[PDB]
């Protein structure tokens, strides 16, 4: 069983556009539900189903439709996208609500951003900054900094790759991005991450270090006539080799 | 006693969409609310003394009825599977629940019963803490619910919410709800053959619905073989009933009708006079 | 409707310390209460399910209690660890018993104990181009808060902790940068 | 699955007097299932301004409905209740008897 | 006033 699957993971919408968030589960569950998650608002119920062909309104149904023609599928339609519908959308299912078998399974979520204008959409610029001479000599450790700048909306996944292998330890990224113009409300974002290895490992020139930023921008569907490359979903990365200094 | 009862009916119509769903509310023998998902698909007032409730009440009651309709749709699918019936046939799920007050006005008792296709399915025990299977294999869903938990939620409703609101309703409609209307009584004579005549004992314009009509013969302690009609509504909130006894023609004045009703200080006795 | 509150919204405890996450709900007529963990950028994962007739549920250092009548659940996290750092969400069955209603969650941060702090600031050069650099404040105490810039041409990140498991070594760090050359990494942090 | 045939009572709210406004009642009770067709007739013709009570049921789960209309009984006019139900081979017509 | 909860019926 795959459990609860959601597509897409990220989406940009123009105000007024329609959009179906796909949800499926292969656990034969009767009970399925849609939530939106917003800062300082928590997880709010949009619509829910207690079986095939049966749906009802939740806490915040307005602006959204659902259908449940099968057990497997519970699609959520935004009829006319508005900025207020910018949120993270979670689909959930359970074997029961009232029973001992009451465990609720969530999908990975869909990050949706609705914009008045796609004009404001930019991919990140990425640079890797090599460790300090002073840090190496003092600590015998080497900190690399990755910096992603000028991206909008906040649709990024930053990952480190050492010798073409994804790093899961010796790393931390900022919990939030910074607004580059905090005053402006359509402000682009900056994000930093750190990779710390031994002075030994950094000083080995056979070792390759690459910071990767996966940006989720405009899909093939979206119109784009600006004197500027279409800011599509794309990877932007920066590299550095070790040095025996 | 006083009682607050609701009568829920769900009828599947496969191919023609979601089941038909109706709820009616009674205080004693007076209907005061109704929900119909075919009708304004909302809970609406059905007594004059209910018409000045706020949208808050009607929105809440509408959603409780709606949610019951949706769960009864799931229950109808479960019961179809349980009795291994075709998906083409129409089937009926009925739910009755009520609370009653004693003389003191405190909770006297509660009850709930389900029926599938007009037959007893599941009954809430008198202790309101478990369910009794009347039909074999009848239960609260073991897999998707809990017998004790379901009983608990209904117990709280019956002992608390049902009692509280029964008091509110009895207060709102007290001019009609707390008035005892005694039966207007008379006896009619209907010759049916050369040798026999029907004596019909009438009770008209009475409230509440509970009433006893019995025929006796002078010189006989036992009551006679009696045709009783179903107690029927007049349509103005009062009820009608008659009891008939077939007697030998010419011997009509030897029979007495005896009428018992809450609104009568003592039993009334009638005798046909030519 | 059923209303779920979680107190507090944000919690920060030093690792090794016991902590309680609180959940209160208005309607005691529930079938189940459920606790979930949510890591950043991910979905919810169920930790504990407590049935209406049950009083407590245990999972290692997690022990949740349920008091229906009072309308309370307490998730007790014994001897808290940095890896417990997440958002904890409480859910109960809605009034109809057809869906789950969620509290707004508690964001828990279990701060890593820096045994021998060695606060320093360093300057790091871009691997591609010179005259393009960032400032790194590192090896500071977990109890030391990173100050906002107050310049608007100087950007300063919040702190994060990284784990060099190979050397059983943890270190906090924050980054600062600007597009002006009248800016040194010295006293860039305050 | 049980099936019970409707019991049909046709009667006035008040003792009938020719020329005096009244209410004609058709009370259908003791039937299952709930699906039922009911018309009040004046001289064999369906009455249009007919109202009914909300579907309820008795101790034994059998359904009951009150169909009614405002009417003025006369010497010449015959009133009846036409009831169709799955238990009936043909629609049943019960004439208003003023002594029933 | 109606109950908020309708019991869920089952089999066995």
């Amino acid at each position: 069983n795959a459990g609860v699957t959601q597509t897409p993971k990220f989406q940009v919408l123009k105000t007024g556009q329609s959009m179906t968030l796909q949800c499926s589960q292969d656990m034969n569950h009767e009970y399925m539900s849609w939530y939106r998650q917003d800062p300082g608002m928590g997880l709010r119920l949009i619509h829910y189903s207690v079986g095939a062909g049966i749906t009802d309104q939740g806490e915040v149904p307005n602006g959204y439709n659902v259908s449940r023609s099968t057990t497997e599928d519970f699609p959520l339609r935004l009829l006319s996208a508005a900025p207020s519908q910018t949120s993270v959308y979670f689909c959930a299912s359970s074997y029961s609500i009232r029973g001992s078998r009451g465990e609720q399974f969530f999908g990975p979520g869909t990050r949706l951003t609705v914009l008045e204008d796609l004009k404001n959409v930019f991919p990140p610029e990425v640079a890797v900054f090599e460790p300090s001479e002073a840090e190496i000599s003092h600590t015998q450790k080497a900190t690399l900094v990755c910096l992603a700048t000028g991206f909008y909306p906040d649709h990024v996944e930053l990952s480190w790759w050492v010798n073409g292998k994804e790093v899961h330890s010796g790393v931390c990224t900022d919990p939030q991005p910074l607004k580059e113009q905090p005053a402006l409300n359509d402000s682009r974002y900056a994000l930093s991450s750190r990779l710390r290895v031994s002075a030994t490992f950094w000083q080995d020139p056979r070792n390759h270090f690459r910071c990767q930023v996966q940006f989720y921008g405009l899909s093939e569907n979206d119109e784009w006539t600006q004197d500027r490359a279409k800011p599509v979903t794309q990877i932007v990365s920066a590299e550095a080799w070790g040095r025996a200094d | 006693s006083h009682s607050l009862k609701y009568f829920h009916t769900s009828v599947s119509r496969p191919g023609r969409g979601e089941p038909r769903f109706i709820s009616v509310g009674y205080v004693d023998d007076t209907q005061f609310v109704r929900f119909d998902n075919d009708a304004s698909p909302r809970m609406v007032p059905r007594a004059p003394w209910m018409e000045q409730e706020g949208s808050e009440y009607w929105d809440r009651e509408t959603r409780s009825a709606r949610d019951t309709a949706q769960i009864f749709r799931v229950n109808l699918r479960t019961l179809r599977g349980c009795y291994n019936q075709s998906e083409a046939g129409s089937h009926t799920l009925q739910w009755m629940h009520g609370c009653e007050l004693g003389p003191d006005g405190r909770f006297l008792r509660g009850y709930e019963q389900f029926a599938y296709d007009g037959k007893d399915y599941l009954t809430l025990n008198e202790d309101l803490r478990s369910w009794t299977a009347v039909d074999t294999a009848a239960q609260i869903s073991e897999q998707k619910s809990n017998d004790a938990s379901e009983a608990e939620h209904q117990r709280a409703y019956l002992e608390d919410t049902c009692v509280e609101w029964l008091h509110k309703y009895l207060e709102k409609g007290k001019e009609t709800l707390l008035h005892l209307e005694p039966p207007k009584t008379h006896v009619t004579h209907h010759p049916i053959s050369d040798h026999e005549a029907t004596l019909r004992c009438w009770a008209l314009g009475f409230y509440p619905a509970e009433i006893t009509l019995t025929w006796q013969q002078d010189g006989e302690g036992h009551t006679q073989d009696t045709e009783l009609v179903e107690t029927r509504p007049a349509g103005d909130g009062t009820f009608q009933k008659w009891a008939a006894v077939v007697v030998p023609s010419g011997e009509e004045q030897r029979y007495t009708c005896h009428v018992q009703h809450e609104g009568l200080p003592e039993p009334v006795t009638l005798r046909w006079k030519p | 409707a059923q209303e779920v509150t979680q107190i507090p919204a944000a919690l920060s405890v030093p690792e090794g310390e016991n902590l309680v996450l609180n959940c209160s709900f208005t309607d005691s007529a529930i079938y189940n209460l459920q606790w979930f963990r949510q890591d950043p950028g991910k979905g919810l994962t169920s930790l504990l399910l407590i049935q209406s007739s049950q009083r407590e549920q245990t999972s290692g250092r997690l022990n949740a209690s349920l008091d229906k009548s009072s309308g309370r659940s307490t998730l007790y996290i014994a001897a808290s660890q940095p890896g417990d750092s997440a958002t904890y969400l409480c859910a109960v069955t809605n009034q109809a018993g057809t869906a789950l209603i969620f509290g707004k969650g508690t964001t828990l941060s279990v701060s890593s104990n820096i045994q021998n702090p060695d606060p320093a600031v360093y300057q790091l050069r871009d691997s591609k181009s010179s005259d393009k650099s960032v400032c790194l404040f590192t090896d500071f105490d977990s109890q030391t808060n990173v100050s906002q810039s107050k310049d608007s041409d100087v950007y300063i990140t919040d702190k994060c902790v990284l784990d060099m498991r190979s050397m059983d070594f943890k270190s906090n760090s924050a980054v600062a940068w600007s597009n002006k050359s009248d800016f040194a990494c010295a006293n860039a942090f305050n | 699955m049980i099936q019970r045939t409707p019991k049909i009572q046709v009667y006035s709210r008040h003792p009938a007097e020719n020329g005096k406004s009244n209410f004609l009642n058709c009370y259908v009770s003791g039937f299952h299932p709930s699906d039922i067709e009911v018309d009040l007739l004046k001289n064999g013709e369906r009455i249009e301004k007919v109202e009914h009570s909300d579907l309820s049921f008795s101790k034994d789960w059998s359904f009951y409905l009150l169909y009614y209309t405002e009417f003025t009984p006369t010497e010449k006019d015959e009133y009846a209740c036409r009831v169709n139900h799955v238990t009936l081979s043909q629609p049943k017509i019960v004439k208003w008897d003023r002594d029933m | 006033r109606l109950p908020a909860k309708a019991p869920l019926l089952g089999c066995g």
